[PDB]
Order: structure tokens, then C-alpha cells, then sequence
RNA sequence: GAUAAACGCUGAAAGCAUCUAAGUGUGAAGCCCACCUCAAGAUGAGAUUUCCCAUUUCUUUAAGAAAGUAAGACCCCUGAG
RNA sequence: GGCACCUCGAUGUCGGCUCGUCGCAUCCUGGGGCUGUAGUCGGUCCCAAGGGUUGGGCUGUUCGCCCAUUAAAGCGGCACGCGAGCUGGGUUCAGAACGUCGUGAGACAGUUCGGUCCCUAUCCGUCGCGGGCGUUGGAAAUUUGAGAGGAGCUGUCCUUAG
């Protein structure tokens, strides 16, 4: 099971028995199967899924031709889902949030929020040097290494661009599925800025 | 008189040979194959020009490993990250990636330069008896008396 | 198990053998006499 | 004074079917098949089997006995079968078999279930007695040792699963 | 030249070292520059030399 | 899944014994997977779906040079997650 | 400790901070044999380096003692890793004083208070980010995974069962 949606935001919900839990709202207007890949043709089995209708002027003849088989408008996000029952899927079929049920354990993937150029303290959780006692060592990344190699070993962690990484959060709970609104409520928080693409898949560890 | 022959690129015709690796020790197979790839078997051999032939190696899964090489011959590789030394045994390679076993053995026996790297591409290794290169009309290279 | 460079029979029931390229001593009488060269 | 030399006969009416390799011995208990080394030449008279080695080198002296021991083991299992008898000892240790499934209660927080393949079966004359039975000696012994291995005998009170009649050294612990 | 003579020698059922021994036994003074040239340019002549060497080796 | 120490099973050399020689099994936070991420500049440059479609001139048997273009992309501009 | 082979047209010296990385003669956790192993705790040897391996008091200290913890609070290497990354308390530059030695200037066979830590990174290396061309018609998407990186710890309680 899987679906593509957009991160709407975070809120909270009272459960039965009165517990208050944070939830992330993921809106997933029905996805469309654009292509089915099989061992015969592609060497591996998967379904290609399209989400979020896109204006025609924003699309291409190559892109419009690709979604023609599924008989749908251009789609902004196209992703593949592996390890499913291909026979149960076919081009043009729609995937809705009702595929998931409340209480299902899912894996949620997204692209972490960008943070730009960041130093090794924030990027890698390193320790500052002292702020007083004559210290002139505050937010620096630490020794580059021993003398003997006459070089710096790879994975010496330094400043650089932070965020914008694919991150998967495992074993999250589906709290509610509002099908008329195409909304899935996930307990907890998930990666990504609001309006960014979010991928919900049934937990691999389950 | 400075009349010694020198081969040119493109003038020498490169033939296609099939070598059967079945029950042939890895190194002795590679040594004879390496010579073919370099052109050492032909009188037109010219060190600065590629004049060797193409070799298809079939049945690489059945290549022979004498002694305890199957479990005690270890192929190390380093990712260049600290503690990045990775190892695999020759026996494990023969069962799962027999092309790599043959290609690695032959690679070591070729020159480590542009020409040698070019000559290595003319090697094609297959685990099993069949290859996709019938279009080249390869001919059998009998190596029983060459090893 | 005793692991030592000098493995020798300790009583009349000790038997010297070799498994997988190592001199070993095995005794059906006393498990203390079990030895492996190393 | 040589196993490889000795003669094997065929009691009752078992028949052995030869081949380049993978000899086959069949009879009342079942069918067996084993892949010999091609260096030990076998003679088949009406009811007597004799194996023959090429030379007296260490390598050939070793295997000759093994083939004859292997072939003989093939027969006695087909002809009379093999079994191992285990007598589990404990204040409340008990056994029970349902079909090809043997469930042990040997003091663990959980019961132990043992499964037999087609060539072996469990008898269990009593709940303190287990008897593996089958046609192959490697499998019977190996399975018999797994049952023993679930709870090997211990030296202070004798508890556990022991082979019937095996010597179990006991310590006079204080 | 020696490498080229070796390749041509083997094509005539002979190793380089045996060919030079056989040519020496046959009193042939052709040098390696000339032999390598015959190996490449005039193979029939190289074969005739190889046969004389093989004849000398047998004698 | 393959192993370490370790424990076998069957088994001979060596009528016995024996985990080994052939044959066969058990066995670790370790090894290879399994989980996460990057990844064909993986020059060995992979695969799949879809779009454009065979133009003009000059040289020429040339994998020619040149010119409008097609699909498409960018410049520029309003911006931001 | 011995030697005096590189460096005296200078290779910056202890401890600490920051960053680690490697070895395994393994501190913890995992597997196992023997036990003078009843059980519970242990001893000892074998395998094992995957991860983990505390905060304080005193001292410049390392070390060590102590307090309180912990599954444990391992031992070493990397110019006793790391000062063009930091600190500069210690290591007697110039001041001053004590004990001591000296007729003395001064000195240590010793102590004491106070005392300037420069450098805009060219190259390789490291962490990020672009441009070019390639990948053999030109394009827009989706991809396989050669190979690589990350992660890898563990307590306590209940139950089985007094
Ligand atoms: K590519
Ligand atoms: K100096
Ligand atoms: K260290
Ligand atoms: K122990
Ligand atoms: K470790
Ligand atoms: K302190
Ligand atoms: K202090
Ligand atoms: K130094
Ligand atoms: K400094
Ligand atoms: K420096
Ligand atoms: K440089
Ligand atoms: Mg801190
Ligand atoms: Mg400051
Ligand atoms: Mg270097
Ligand atoms: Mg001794
Ligand atoms: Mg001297
Ligand atoms: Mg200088
Ligand atoms: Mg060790
Ligand atoms: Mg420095
Ligand atoms: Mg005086
Ligand atoms: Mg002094
Ligand atoms: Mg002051
Ligand atoms: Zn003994």
C-alpha cells in the first residue's frame, strides 16, 4: 500500500479516552497509476503513480503523451512504488486515501526542510569550544586529524549545505482517513516544508 | 635502415575467440587470455598500438581454484574511508560474480595504462556456456596445450 | 579446554588426534584433559 | 583386519542397483541412494559384496573402508533399520508425539517441538522414553542427537535427555 | 623483434628459444631484425627457415 | 545466509576408538544480507515510458560544412517552501 | 634506556579543549570449553573490535586518592594524534623574594609572586555548491544498483516461579 500527498500542516486531535496527540495533515487527492513495470519489460516490478493535477501550460508534449495511456491530466509528482501486487493495479486506476485505514502502521518519506549553509555545530551536533577563559575557539569544527597521514580523512565533518535530504520516518500510526477531503492524519511529525511532496507507505518493518 | 614494421590503428583485423574456463585454473586461463588481448600471439605485435584479439570466456562459474583458494584467497578493496577495507573470498566470487573473478585476474595481468585498460574492454566473461556475441562469429581457442 | 603450545597425554586414557590441522588431546575419562594446541 | 576388505552379505532379499555413481540399495524398510567415489571397485556375487582398492596408498586405504562402511550402513538400515533410544530424566520431564511431531517438556519456560522428515519417525513408548527410528544412519543419529541436545545430561543430578545406556559422568557436588 | 619472432615461431609449431637453437644448429646467421621482418612481411620464407631449424633440431 | 571458538552426526585410515579424510549438521552483539541514505563520469557512461521526424543550401561520396527550424530548453522578469 | 642517522639559513615543548581514527594483549554486552561449576555469584581459558565505555572534590598537572554513579567506566598507536584549530595553568627570558651555596658577581643541589601565543591558504587534502563536455539523432520524465556511506549500545521491572 502507498500513496502520494502534500504536507498540509500539523494540528492535534483528541482520541477516544481523551488523549491528545499531535498529527500531521497530509492531503492526497487521488493518485493515478500511469505505468506498470514488469520483469518482462523493465526487469523489475513496480507501479508508476501520478499525483497533483498540473495545468496544461505547465506540461509538455512528452509529458502529456506519457499520461495519455492513463487518460488523466498532467501530474506534478510521479513516483514508483515497489513490492505490490501488480495484477491488482492497472494504468488509469485511481488510488485513494481509503487504501489506508485508521490504526495502520506506515513509513513516511519526504524531503527535509532546507537550511542553507550551516556550520558543524548545527549541521553535525558538535560541541563548541569555551566562550571565555581566553578562548578563541567557539563554533569551529575541531581538529582536521592527526599529522601522520599528511591529509584529512574522508568524513571529516565540516560546514556545508544543510537539509533538503530525503528522510523516512518509520512506524508512524495512521490516526484518521477523511476520504471526502482526501486527507490522512498521521500521528507525530514528518519531514518536509508545508506543500512539499510526502510519500506514505505501509511500514516495511511491520 | 630503420625498416622495422610498426602496426597502425585500424589496419590490423581483430579476431574473436571463445575460451572455455571449465576446470582451468584461474591464473593459467588468465595468463593465456591476457596474451591474446595484447596481441602477443601475432607477429604484428606493436607495443604502442592495440593489435590483440577479442576473447569471450564462457563457463566462468566452472573455473578451477586449486588448493584452498576457494575459501582462503581473499580479494580486498578499500573505499578510501577510514576502516573502509572490504574483503571477499575467491570461492564466493566464483559462485556469485564469476565475471568479476575472471576480469580481476586478467586485469592484473594487463598493462596499467591507457592501452592496457583499452585492451581489457575486449574481454567478455560469461558464467555458463552461452554468450550473446554470435554476430561476431567467434572461433574456439583451444588452450589445453597453452596452459 | 586447555589451549597451549604443549599438548600431551595426561593419563592412560588420553588420545592424541588431529582435526582441521590442529593437534588435540581428548580423554573419555577426565574432561580436564581435553587440550588443543595453540 | 580391514573394513574395506571385509565381505558384506544381503540378508532377506534386498537388491542393489548400480550405476556410474549414486548406487541404490532397496528393501523392506525403504530405498536409499548414495554417491560413492569412483576409485573403489565393487564386486557383486549372488549374495556377497566385496570392494576392491587400486593401491595401498594412504588415500585409497582410507576411502576403501569408508565405502564398505557406507555401503554396509546402507544395507543394515534397509534390511533391519536403525534407531536411537533416549531416556530423559527429571522430576517432571516428559515427552509426547503427535504424528511426526515430538513435543518435549524438559523444564524450560516453553515446550520444545521437534519435527521429523519423511525418513524418520518417533515412537515414544512412554513419556520418559523416546526412540528415533528410520532407514538412514546419519539422519537417525543426527536427529537423535538434536533430541539429546535440547537438554543434554547434567552432572549433578543426572537430569536431562540422555542416550539409553550412555555413560553419564556425575559429580558429587555439595 | 624477439617477441614478433616468438609469435611467428609458435605459429610454426615451435618456441622462440628452440627456433634460435635450431637455426644455430643449421648454421643460419640471419639476425633477429631480419627474422622479425620475414615473420611479418614474408611468412612463407619464415616458414622455410622454421622447417630448416626443426630439421636441424631432429638431427 | 555463510562462519568463529565450540559441539556434533556418520565414518575410515588404524576390525577398536575417532567431529574428518570423503560425506553432513549446529553455532556469536561479529561477516554478508536484512533497515536508512547517496549512487551509471558504473568512460563498463545501464533500462523503461513519452515527444520531435527526416528540412534548405553548398560541397560530395565527406561520420562533409552551413542555414532556418521541430520537440524542447534557456535568456529576461515575479518569487519561495 | 643505548646509539647520534634526518632536522640547529628553528621539525613549538606538558596538561586541557575541539575532532576523532586505528590495533586488540576485550572493560561492558554476544558465543563457548574447563571448573575445586548445586543454585545464585564467580574463577580461568577460547572466539569476538558491532556498538558502548559517567559526572564531580584536590592538584598546572599526567598520574593518583576520594565522592557519587554505571552494563562497563578497557589498554595502547596515530611527531607521547590534533597550538598556520583553541587554551597557556606547568615548563625559572628579562623583575622580586625565601631557603641554600659562593669572599663576590651570581647560582640551584630548591621554592615563591608577576610576566607580548604572529600569519589575508597558493597547492594537495577535507566538507559543500556550480559551469563544461561526455555517455554516438535531439528532447521531457521515471528508473535498475556496480559501488559507497549511515545505523549497530544497553538498564530495570513484571511473568514463567519462590
Ligand atoms: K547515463
Ligand atoms: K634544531
Ligand atoms: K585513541
Ligand atoms: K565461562
Ligand atoms: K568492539
Ligand atoms: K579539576
Ligand atoms: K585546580
Ligand atoms: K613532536
Ligand atoms: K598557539
Ligand atoms: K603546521
Ligand atoms: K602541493
Ligand atoms: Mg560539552
Ligand atoms: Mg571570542
Ligand atoms: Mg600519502
Ligand atoms: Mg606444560
Ligand atoms: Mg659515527
Ligand atoms: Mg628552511
Ligand atoms: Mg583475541
Ligand atoms: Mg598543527
Ligand atoms: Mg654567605
Ligand atoms: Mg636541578
Ligand atoms: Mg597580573
Ligand atoms: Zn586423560
Amino acid at each position: 500500500k502507498g500513496i502520494l500527498g502534500k504536507k498540509v500542516g500539523m494540528t492535534q486531535i483528541f482520541t477516544e479516552s481523551g488523549e491528545l496527540i499531535p498529527v500531521t495533515v497530509v492531503e492526497a487527492t487521488p493518485n493515478v497509476v500511469l505505468q506498470v513495470k514488469t520483469v518482462e519489460t523493465d526487469g523489475y516490478e513496480a507501479i508508476q503513480v501520478g499525483y497533483q493535477d498540473k495545468r496544461e501550460v505547465l506540461s509538455n508534449k512528452p509529458a502529456k503523451g506519457h499520461v495519455a495511456k492513463a487518460n488523466t491530466a498532467p501530474k506534478r509528482f510521479i513516483k514508483e512504488f515497489k513490492n505490490v501486487e501488480l495484477g491488482e493495479y492497472e494504468v488509469g486506476k485511481e488510488i485513494k486515501v481509503d487504501v489506508f485505514q485508521a490504526g495502520d502502521v506506515v513509513d513516511v518519506t519526504g524531503t527535509t526542510k532546507g537550511k542553507g549553509f550551516q556550520g558543524a555545530i548545527k549541521r553535525h551536533g558538535q560541541s563548541r569550544g569555551p566562550m571565555s577563559h581566553g578562548s578563541r575557539y567557539h563554533r569551529r569544527p575541531g581538529s582536521m586529524g592527526p599529522v601522520a597521514p599528511n591529509r584529512v580523512f574522508k568524513n571529516k565533518r565540516l560546514a556545508g549545505r544543510m537539509g533538503g535530504d530525503r528522510v523516512t520516518i518509520q512506524n508512524l500510526e495512521v490516526v484518521k482517513v477523511d476520504v471526502e477531503r482526501n486527507v490522512i492524519l498521521i500521528k507525530g511529525n514528518i519531514p518536509g516544508a508545508k506543500k512539499s511532496l510526502i510519500t506514505i507507505k505501509s511500514a516495511v518493518k511491520a | 635502415m630503420r625498416t622495422t614494421y610498426m602496426a597502425k590503428a585500424g589496419e590490423v583485423e581483430r579476431k574473436w575467440y571463445v575460451v572455455d574456463a571449465t576446470d582451468v585454473p584461474l591464473g593459467r586461463l588468465s595468463a593465456v587470455v591476457a596474451s591474446v588481448l595484447r596481441g602477443k600471439n601475432k607477429p604484428t605485435f606493436t607495443p604502442h598500438v592495440d593489435t590483440g584479439d577479442f576473447v569471450i570466456v564462457i563457463n566462468a562459474d566452472k573455473v578451477k581454484l586449486t588448493g584452498k583458494k576457494a575459501t582462503d584467497k581473499i580479494y580486498y578493496r578499500h573505499s578510501m574511508y577510514p576502516g573502509g577495507l572490504k574483503s571477499v573470498t575467491a570461492g564466493e566470487l566464483r559462485d556469485k560474480n564469476s565475471r568479476r573473478l575472471i576480469e580481476t585476474s586478467v586485469k592484473g595481468m594487463l598493462p596499467k595504462n591507457t592501452l592496457g585498460r583499452k585492451q581489457f574492454t575486449k574481454l567478455n566473461v560469461y558464467g555458463g556456456a552461452e554468450h550473446p556475441h554470435a554476430a561476431q562469429q567467434p572461433e574456439v581457442l583451444d588452450i589445453t596445450n597453452l596452459i | 579446554m586447555k589451549v597451549r603450545p604443549s599438548v600431551k597425554p595426561m593419563c592412560e586414557h588420553c588420545k592424541v588426534i588431529r582435526r582441521k590441522g590442529r593437534v588435540m588431546v581428548i580423554c573419555p575419562a577426565n574432561p580436564k584433559h581435553k587440550q588443543r594446541q595453540g | 583386519s580391514r573394513i574395506g576388505n571385509k565381505v558384506v552379505v544381503l540378508p532377506a532379499g534386498v537388491e542393489i542397483k548400480q550405476d556410474g555413481n549414486n548406487i541404490t540399495v532397496k528393501g523392506p524398510k525403504g530405498e536409499l541412494t548414495r554417491e560413492f567415489s569412483s576409485d573403489i571397485k565393487m564386486n557383486i556375487e549372488g549374495n556377497e559384496v566385496t570392494f576392491i582398492r587400486p593401491n595401498d596408498s594412504k588415500e585409497m586405504k582410507t576411502i576403501h573402508g569408508t565405502t564398505r562402511a557406507n555401503f554396509n550402513n546402507m544395507v543394515v538400515g534397509v534390511s533391519e533399520g536403525f534407531q536411537k533410544a533416549l531416556e530423559l530424566i527429571g522430576v517432571g520431564y516428559r515427552a509426547q508425539v503427535q504424528g511426526n511431531k515430538l513435543t518435549l517438556n524438559v523444564g524450560y519456560s516453553h515446550p520444545v517441538e521437534m519435527t521429523a522428515p519423511e525418513g524418520v519417525t518417533f515412537e515414544v513408548p512412554a513419556n520418559t522414553q523416546v526412540i528415533v527410528k528410520g532407514i538412514n544412519k546419519e539422519v537417525v543419529g543426527e536427529l537423535a542427537a538434536n533430541i539429546r541436545g535440547v537438554r543434554p545430561p547434567e552432572p549433578y543430578k543426572g537430569k536431562g535427555i540422555r542416550y539409553v545406556g550412555e555413560f553419564v559422568r556425575r559429580k558429587e557436588g555439595k | 623483434w624477439i617477441a614478433r619472432i616468438n609469435a611467428a615461431a609458435r605459429m610454426n609449431g615451435l618456441s622462440y628459444s628452440k627456433l634460435m637453437h635450431g637455426l644455430k644448429l643449421a648454421e643460419i646467421d640471419i639476425n633477429r631484425k631480419m627474422l622479425a621482418d620475414l615473420a611479418v612481411n614474408d611468412a612463407a620464407a619464415f616458414t622455410a627457415l622454421a622447417e630448416q631449424a626443426k630439421d636441424a633440431l631432429s638431427k
